């Protein structure tokens, strides 16, 4: 029991994979005045299927330490498909 | 629910925090400084409105009164921490 | 029955939402000569969960009847986010 940590990480999405329960979308309904009943959200449907796995992406250099490098972005090809999902994107040109 | 919100942040979570909300039908403001005039989140809001002075863009957004009041301007009623930043001040709670 | 197309369509992604079951590569180790049993696709742990829908985007314009519009494109803004997938993605500037 290190500790508790009181708000919302950057990895909630895995559990989002799992779950398949909403979790920013019922915290603001909660912070509304709803309870977990006209939610739909018991404790006898969730049952997790599949494994997920998140990863982040950054500007540090693997090769100078770790120290993170700033300039222009000259080319950007994103992907996707089956089981891929994508949270935040620039844009070509961005500094 | 409520009528409108107000994202006290920046980055990914950001976007995330005006879709949910997008999808509960509710209207977002956004805040930024101006050195951070040409970040995705506040083409992605409603309302956007500046914030803080000419410097010091970090601190900017550990500001509760100025937040507290560009709020109360924009007529809000609720205010999403996210992670990171006044996400666990009291200070804001009890403001 | 009308009749039985014997080949893969553009909507088989949404029977891969609910049934999490590869098509393609299931396909092309079919082809090598592999029955259903190593591929672990029997029938009793085959459930649907959850709903989805697939929608297409053209260049259709909906005024001037319907015919195709060419040009070149000027601005491209994608999404994402929980329970999306996208496929096939053009680039700026593309005729």
């Amino acid at each position: 029991f290190i500790e508790m940590n009181p708000r919302v990480q950057v990895e909630h999405t895995v559990t989002e994979e799992i779950t398949d329960v909403d979790l920013v979308a019922s915290q603001l309904r909660i912070a509304a005045g709803e309870t977990l009943e006209q939610l739909g959200l018991r404790q006898e449907d969730i049952a997790p299927h599949g494994a997920a796995l998140q990863c982040r992406i950054t500007t540090e250099d693997p090769a100078n330490g770790f120290r993170p490098d700033t300039g222009r972005i000259s080319a950007l090809r994103t992907a996707g498909g089956a089981g891929v999902r994508l949270d935040g994107s620039t844009n070509l040109g961005a500094e | 629910m409520f009528s409108k919100v107000l994202v006290a942040n920046r980055g990914e979570i950001a976007i995330r925090a005006f879709r949910a909300a997008y999808e509960l039908g509710v209207g977002t403001v956004a805040v930024y400084p101006y050195e951070d005039r040409n970040s995705q989140h506040r083409l992605k809001a409603d309302e956007s409105y500046q914030i803080g002075d000419i410097g010091h863009p970090v601190h900017a957004y550990l500001s509760v009164d100025e937040i507290v009041a560009t709020a109360r301007r924009a007529g809000a009623d609720a205010i999403y921490p996210g992670y990171g930043f006044l996400s666990e001040n009291p200070d804001l709670a009890a403001a």
